[PDB]
């Protein structure tokens, strides 16, 4: 994707933070290409969305990658088990 | 930690007091500002000696830590004085309130 | 199972107010008995 | 001119005026610990049976201590090695703190 | 679908947020086409309504995409697991 | 169903909030309709109901469309899993 | 029904909620006449109280309809996951 | 029953209830009749006092018909999840 | 039985409770007589304790009957399920 | 949340105390009513001065935000002032208290 | 909830004070009994100026509500007034303390 | 047994319970003597202890014949499932 | 609950000053024992004006409930002022504190 | 056993509690002999150390019976299920 | 056993009413002087 | 065992216990000697240890021997269901 | 509970003023000690008149009970006051501070 | 890797901590080419990701690597079960 | 082992305790020559780390042999079931 | 390994754990050597790494060894069941 | 317990007044750092009678025990007033607190 749609979605308006989420979209699309058959060397289009909905899932998790709960002065969150888990079922599906 | 808030770290230096002219003029150091995650807004009734006034007692957390000295900050167009810092391994929590 | 009880206390302390207390009173009795031989 | 009366007074009275608002405010401590285990416990295999036993007591002179006497309840405000934690005394603790401070200045101011 | 429906919905009547709702509905979009029929070129409409009923989940999930639960000194939020769970069976039973 | 009907259980006496029943109630008969089989144009009288009492969890949902759980400050609630589930049982049982 | 036995149960003496309960009454009505057998255009009297202990229910439920829990200050609620859950098997079994 | 019998077991003294213990009693005996074989036409004898039972149970019960458990004030009821469940082993195996 | 000896048994010296002892131990009388073989027109004698046994927890459950649990500034009281569940499998081994 | 209920804000504007006329006559502004969710009503005991009043402690939530200034509500035909006003993303809870 | 008890309402309507007669005497309206539930009865030692009393500090509850204005509340035969009252949607909970 | 070896056990030295321990008794010779086989007319003396242990069983319990737990006032009980529970290994070992 | 320990109640009624005199001699009545539980002992540390005494606050309870007036018990050989008594339905539990 | 043995194990050195150890100690002893083989008239002397332990088990039991649990203010226990669990496979495993 | 507490202590800065007092004493005996000397 | 080497590792260095340790050895060799095969006269040496490590577990257990959990003003123990749990295991693999 | 600890128990037993001779020497009486067991030492700051001083508050458990009167124990080498008792069916508990 | 790239995702931009990421780097790099197939001497670029993945999830545990859970004063950790677990089924699905 | 390499590991520079260490380490060395094959007379050089593993378990369990849990004044420790269970895997993976 | 390469991760910077780690150190490749097969000499540079990671684990719970659980002082740490459980994986798939 | 830290103690040792020169200079004696544990820093703002400090409270951990006297500790260069110490079997665990 474009950093730009990632960044209006999780509604940013500056560039202080440019350089982590580049990081975190080229890790999602190598992931998501890792998921692929062999013979594909590109996401298709079709499945663009989900760099970018993976890419805010992460944006949240920062600081947070490994840990299942994690408590700062009274704010606390709680994490998925696994970013990708919904669209393995599209994936799987879409090539079997 | 969703870092979203920008802050603007401050020190205000505490001058000295100057007698020939009876004042004892501050200054004020300010930064760039810092992605931070911030609680939500409070407005809080406090009651001073002089009457009503609407207080924000809250807390802001950065990732890592910053290298230089800071008395107050400035976010969401309030500022804050910090009141404690806590120094975690990879990240830093301060308490802050609204002055006034 | 273990006896994992949790436990949150409320307390205070007078005795230093107390004494601040009897100070000022026998000050207030020095007044008084100066004030009778006057 | 009579002063030491009301000296006299504050020496003799003001030690019931401290029991009874720390009794007051531990009474309040477990009401609002008691409704708020409901407010978070709610995925869904309440009993209650925490409820029916956050009790206080007065274990000293001028010292009430609360105590939730079920035995899994920490597991509940820390969470475990399977169990996010669903904190319930604590967000008291940042209640009552405010009330007794500021009931205790009430009574000087 | 519209923004403006959404919007409605949600009972939002100013601005302040129509960049995020933009890119919440064409993601919502583009996952739901991804549900569908590799063949099916086009969302039925019979379907459409799905798009803003998602959209409506995300745009109160905003803050808490991969987080399971989300909480501060008074506020908190649990999120079911998966947003088109409801429809992924409904989708299922028109096309078999 | 018409908006009035609804209008009546909820309690409501004003219009201040015409605009969201408007489109939960549009959306409830979306779902219904999507979940009848193939051949069926219309929810059948028999069913008008269900567009009803969903329309009034949902309204009650208001809020919280994705989330299990809502804490506001001393205010909370737990949702049902799935608003129409009690009916899938009368829709399979009738058509089949 | 009438609404009066519905009302005299619930000891409802006031006016104040007929608005109400007539439309809880007629909700409860047709769907006990959706769970008979398709031939059956008529509920049987047999079962003519079905009606009033789930009209019950849901005056009850005013306010959580779609809600499993609901809490407040000084006051809390848990519901039952189905209204007609004790009914669907003597329906049944009076059928079969 | 009479309602006396029921009056006595709960120990009221008084007319202040008479209208709801009523209702109460009438749908019992409803809902028990229902339970038995299409061709009985009314409660043997024999199961007489279940209609007294019941008629206790949901005396308590009153104003939590729907409800797992009522908290108020301090005060907190949680409910049996059938009224009738002890019966149905007895019913069942009388008739069959 | 003689009210007498669940009298004894309960410690209950005075009278002021006569009315509701007399009606709990004819209902569990009846019950008992519900549970035998259809033949047996009276309870055998090796089976009179069950009456008063149950009478005593009945007694105990005054207030409680529809309930599970009942809490109160202090007090509580969780009962179990059933109250002739032990005596189920003894009358089943008697007669067979 | 159920919005159920409808409340009235309203803000009462300060004015400047006149001595010339021993007035500071304030004025009201007043705004059209919005959809709300309320706690039930207390009517507790309050021990004044003067003696006791049926006071009532209260919070009050509404979706979203509203963009204009605010100091009382007038809801259940009670009127409050606020005294904490909190902000989440998506809804504002305000803690109000009845006046007398 | 078990209604099972049952309470007698009462309001005790305060005279304006009569400096021709020195009396200010109160007349009671009180009202048909209701069935309520009610806590079991405390009997605390409470410690006023002149010594020891059997106070009892109570909870009371009632299905619906009522039309009509209360003060007081007799029950058990032990006179309350009342000291809260909280309003639910189906439900009046009434905080009584015995007096004397 | 005798009343007195009860009585030793739970350490009484005085009169003032004797005709509540006199009906506990009772009744445990009463039950144990319905659990054995049909053709026993006498509990055998092997098994006599089991008629004081139980009667100690349930002068603890005496107060809360039905219930689960029990609290009053900081006291808190919880209680057996079955009294005879341990002994049916052994009656039935011993008779087959 | 195990009703093992006896109780002996006592009502100690109070006589009227006799200023002839300068008695008011109190009358005890002292009723027969009654089985009842009651906590374990406790010999607290209580710090009067004119020093330490081993206090004990504690809680018995009685099945059922007693016909007749009382104010003090005595068991344990420790005599307990009554100073609360809660009225269950089936049960009485009363909270004594020791005299001296 | 002796009396004395146990009193040593339990380091108990006065005599005010020999009146119940010696009731705990024959209740031990008639149940490991209900336990054994029907033939077996004497407890084997392999197994005389079982009546110690148990009693032991019961001494500190004493006053809890039936109970599964007992607490109160800061002093609280919890109790095993059967004091001969341990040793049914003893036995079990010698005579088998 | 995790404890919360919440500790309050209580203060009177009497020192300033001590040397009030004092000074309002040794005031007066001047007077006392003034008039018998 | 000889008691020295108990009372080394438990860190004792005076006699005050040894009433109590030399009956809790007693019991760990007679109870292990019972679980060995009926052949079998004396643990052998190569079980030795296992004598002296249950002879601490009951040590520590003093006072707790029927007892799953144990509080006494703010000191907690929890226990271990079974002291020979572990030596089964190589008790049974040895002989068999 | 592991009774490892062993505590010696005393009784300071107080003598009657001497006005003669201006004394009033106590004594001690001593026993055997006792298998016990304890909580683990604190050594507290506890701020006296005078100043500083390491306080210790614990408490001590023994099996059954002892026949003998006691007021101090000697434990660790530190020496306490026993400041409550707690007389469970088969047990003991001891509160106690340390004397200075 | 590049340690850089990692640097970059974690937003650290100072030089304090290489030395403890170089071995992270050099940890995750091993592990990840000790779960490929036993002739694979390189991993595959298609995979170099998943080191900058678990490096930064190793970041972010340091402390805490053989701990499920760390609190202190409310700061708290909880732990996924392990760092690999997501990629080992991309690993295998990638060699068949 | 010698003591001295369970000395270093643990950081014990003193000799307070060489008295329990050293039957700590006669213990362990005895519980694994009985887990061998009952041909093996000596401990294989390979597993002699075990020995030191578990003594350094057993010194930390110095008071709670027997106990699942130990806790006072907010010191607590919950331990594993089992010293050995990690390498009764290996000295039967070593022997088979 | 060297000591140094695990020092450098542990972030340590002075001399004052040699004594310790050297023993952890040495532990740890003693137990990989066991995991590996019988005729396997020396631990494959291939698996090196895992001697590091476990040292590490390790050194965090020095002082925990045996526990699953360890609160000191509002300080509070639980540990993962196994240290080499998630290598015990690659070694099987590599050898087998 | 994760034994990272490197903490210094001291025992500063209180010397007696000299009223010949007006002096009581203490001296420090001061130890070989030692492996701990510790908190995350807090900065509080503590609020003493000349004005706001940075404060800070806070516990160190250390395995087995030190056979020396303490009395400060010097760590994360910040110097602290042992305030309470807590001696468990394998363990020693010390309440400390920042001076200024």
């Amino acid at each position: 994707t474009t950093l730009a749609d990632v960044k209006k979605r999780i509604g940013l308006k500056d560039e202080k933070q440019d350089e982590q989420l580049e990081e975190i979209i080229k890790s999602c699309e190598s992931q998501l290409l890792s998921m692929l058959p062999i013979e594909v060397e590109q996401i298709p289009e079709r499945f663009s969305y989900m760099i970018k909905e993976v890419a805010v899932k992460r944006y949240n998790r920062i600081g947070a990658e490994g840990m299942t709960s994690e408590a700062v002065d009274g704010r606390s969150n709680a994490y998925e088990l696994n970013d990708f888990k919904e669209y393995e079922a599209i994936i799987d599906n879409y090539f079997n | 930690m969703r870092y979203e808030d920008r802050v603007i770290f401050q020190l205000e230096q505490v001058a000295t007091y100057n007698p020939k002219t009876s004042k004892k003029e501050n200054t004020l150091i300010t930064y760039d500002a810092i992605p931070c995650n911030i609680n939500p807004i409070s407005r809080a009734r406090k009651q001073l000696e002089f009457g009503d006034v609407k207080n924000d007692v809250s807390v802001l957390r950065i990732k890592e830590s910053i290298s230089y000295p800071v008395s107050h900050v400035l976010v969401n167009g309030i500022r804050y004085k910090i009141v404690d810092t806590r120094i975690y391994r990879h990240e830093t929590s301060y308490y802050i309130e609204e002055v006034n | 199972m273990t006896e994992y009880k949790i436990k949150a206390t409320i307390e205070a302390s007078v005795a230093k107010f107390k004494r601040q207390i009897d100070s000022a009173v026998k000050s207030v009795q020095r007044f008084k008995r100066v004030a009778d031989q006057t | 001119d009579a002063l030491l009366n009301q000296f006299h007074d504050m020496k003799t009275n003001i030690d019931d005026d401290v029991d009874d608002i720390l009794q007051e405010n531990a009474k309040e401590y477990v009401v609002r610990a008691k409704l708020k285990a409901r407010e978070v416990m709610n995925k869904g295999y309440w009993t209650g049976n925490l409820s029916r036993n956050i009790r206080y007591k007065k274990t000293g002179d001028l010292q009430y201590t609360i105590t939730s006497h079920a035995a899994y309840s920490g597991f509940l405000e820390f969470g475990t090695r399977y169990m996010e934690a669903e904190p319930f005394m604590w967000p008291v603790y940042e209640v009552i703190r405010k009330s007794t401070v500021e009931e205790l200045k009430a009574l000087f101011e």
